[PDB]
RNA sequence: GCUUGAGUCUCGUAGAGGGGGGUAGAAUUCCAGGUGUAGCGGUGAAAUGCGUAGAGAUCUGGAGGAAUACCGGUGGCGAAGGCGGCCCCCUGGACGAAGACUGACGCUCAGGUGCGAAAGCGUGGGGAGCAAACAGGAUUAGAUACCCUGGUAGUCCACGCCGUAAACGAUGUCGACUUGGAGGUUGUGCCCUUGAGGCGUGGCUUCCGGAGCUAACGCGUUAAGUCGACCGCCUGGGGAGUACGGCCGCAAGGUUAAAACUCAAAUGAAUUGACGGGGGCCCGCACAAGCGGUGGAGCAUGUGGUUUAAUUCGAUGCAACGCG
């Protein structure tokens, strides 16, 4: 990435109801390349938190992500010498990136029956602010505001 | 208490620390906060951010005097001595003026020979 | 750039303050010839006229006060 | 060194502070008396004083253009 | 005899030139008090340290010591060392204008004499800051170093003494001559101050550069150019600016100054590289963002070692080890 300031690479919408976030979604959970199998978890982890939640998957998801979605990171630009950690304020694109990767990795963890259940029951716990995932985006938080002192 | 009306606020903005004091005509402090004391301790109290934290910090202890205006009055180099006044005035007190008396010696005493 | 010693005979007095207050700066400290043009004659005469000035109080050290 | 900078302000406008001496004396004599190195420091400076005035006189090229 | 060298005089100028004596202000420290509080300080981070006996912060008053912010300038003065707040006293030199006077009164100098940064030494004061030694903390493999907190001699004053420095433009002093450019500073003559001026000429002076010189770098009217006079000094590197002896010194040590022995080099300037915990620009799955692995287990295989009679031979840092 010297000289390169490439942009973003195509990728094709849910064949269930269009969403690139969800295949998105899809694409942090495949594993081996089994885009069939990381499809259908999604899809019934995403169904079943929608029966129990009342609400449709999208704002399911939605408002399930957007307590995990983060605002600063910590990074470390050393400068005059030693290394410290500058909190750099998130891009979007970086918050939706953080969150899936965070929820994905939570359902890995915290192993119930399936992981189906797991990731479904995982979110669920994010949308009412419980869940590891959203520990984790705490966590990053408060590693960071307590550095402001670098900007 | 006692109803002060306005006052000076002294900036003694360092290499380490940036402390912040507020005193009266007369030269009285009626409180101080110090980017050490709230919390920055060790690398961090040497950066201009915990420097307005200190000046917060005592726009605090001071909302009891009622002092309504201020001189902000700095002294000495540092990361502070800048984001001190922003503080001090997004405090809500009114700065009258930004003035100084950082202390230069007419060629006086020799100073340490420290720092190879 | 003028140096106004080109036309003031009657070369620079320590009582002459209305004229020497020009040649220092706001803290009562005295300023460069690069940058006020004035003769390095005048410059270091005026130097000690200011200096003389200080002792008598007609002009201050610093600003401190 | 001092300045009532009427409220009708918003601005820092210390430019008098960073412009007179503030920093140009205290952050070098903070310390390091050592008697000698002022002259060296002087006259490399001097030496790149003279240089700029060089320049100034030298300055005509051909943009290699 | 002579005036072109060298001086004397009359008028002034510029100056941190010198010695003596006063004095001012900022600032660091200390002392006493006022307000005020849990921190100050320091560092890459710390900790020693200071702080609830109430510090750091801010204010007032007092004491004392050293150096003089800005002016500040390859600016000035001085033989060199060196000398910078202001004022007074005694004092040296430089230099310009014009005129007069003496009439070779000159240049250079062994030995001799004098001045000679800083450290250091003796006697007596002083002691704010800084700071060898010293002590503690920290770093480190160790750290009797850098770093931090303290801190004694000392730095300061008078009077002696030492007599050395990279005391260095590493360039002995004096005189003459030989193209230039821009400056700085200090004089002075002329013309229109005609309005911040223009034309000459004296002194000191910084930088570039010509002929020349030089081994080259460079010097270049302030020569390392062309010469003249006198002085000092050198004769391969190490041993050695050492030993012995002399002279000096209170002491530290200084000055003069070898020999055996040993090496065939030591050295200068510049050139091409390579390298830098040097600078600038740039690239690679190099790092950073990320995914998946190895290192753990079992097995396959190659290798080292051991074994055996033989466990053929070869690769055996990346760039050998599922390699021939």
């Amino acid at each position: 990435p010297r000289r390169r300031v490439i942009g973003q690479r195509k990728i094709l919408p849910d064949p269930k109801f269009g969403s690139e976030l969800l295949a998105k979604f899809v694409n942090i959970l495949m594993v081996d390349g089994k885009k069939s199998t990381a499809e259908s978890i999604v899809y019934s982890a995403l169904e079943t938190l929608a029966q129990r939640s009342g609400k449709s998957e999208l704002e399911a998801f939605e408002v399930a992500l957007e307590n995990v979605r983060p605002t600063v990171e910590v990074k470390s630009r050393r400068v005059g010498g030693s290394t410290y950690q500058v909190p750099v304020e998130v891009r979007p694109v970086r918050r939706n990136a953080l969150a899936m990767r965070w929820i994905v990795e939570a359902a890995r963890k915290r192993g119930d029956k399936s992981m189906a259940l797991r990731l479904a029951n995982e979110l669920s716990d994010a949308a009412e602010n419980k869940g590891t995932a959203v520990k984790k985006r705490e966590d990053v938080h408060r590693m960071a505001e307590a550095n402001k002192a670098f900007a | 208490r006692k109803q002060v009306s306005d006052g000076v606020a002294h900036i003694h903005a360092s290499f380490n620390n940036t402390i912040v004091t507020i005193t009266d005509r007369q030269g009285n402090a009626l409180g101080w906060a110090t980017a050490g004391g709230s919390g920055f301790r060790g690398s961090r109290k040497s950066t201009p951010f915990a420097a307005q934290v200190a000046a917060e910090r005592c726009a605090d202890a001071v909302k009891e005097y009622g002092i309504k205006n201020l001189e902000v009055m700095v002294k000495g180099p540092g990361p502070g001595r800048e984001s001190t006044i922003r503080a001090l005035n997004a405090a809500g007190f009114r700065i009258t003026n930004i003035t100084d008396v950082t202390p230069i010696p007419h060629n006086g005493c020799r100073p340490p020979k420290k720092r190879r | 750039f003028c140096r106004f010693t080109a036309e003031g005979v009657q070369e620079i007095d320590y009582k002459d303050i209305a004229t020497l207050k020009n040649y220092i700066t706001e803290s009562g400290k005295i300023v460069p010839s690069r940058i006020t043009g004035t003769r390095a004659k005048y410059q270091r005469q005026l130097a000690r006229a200011i200096k003389r000035a200080r002792y008598l109080s007609l002009l201050p050290y610093t600003d401190r006060h | 060194i001092k300045v009532r900078e009427n409220e009708p302000f918003d601005v820092a406008l210390r430019r008098f502070k960073r412009s007179c001496e503030k920093a140009g004396v205290l952050a070098e004599v903070r310390r390091r008396e050592f008697y000698e190195k002022p002259t060296t420091e002087r006259k490399r400076a001097k030496a790149s004083a003279v240089k700029r005035h060089a320049k100034k006189l030298a300055r005509e090229n051909a943009r290699r253009t």
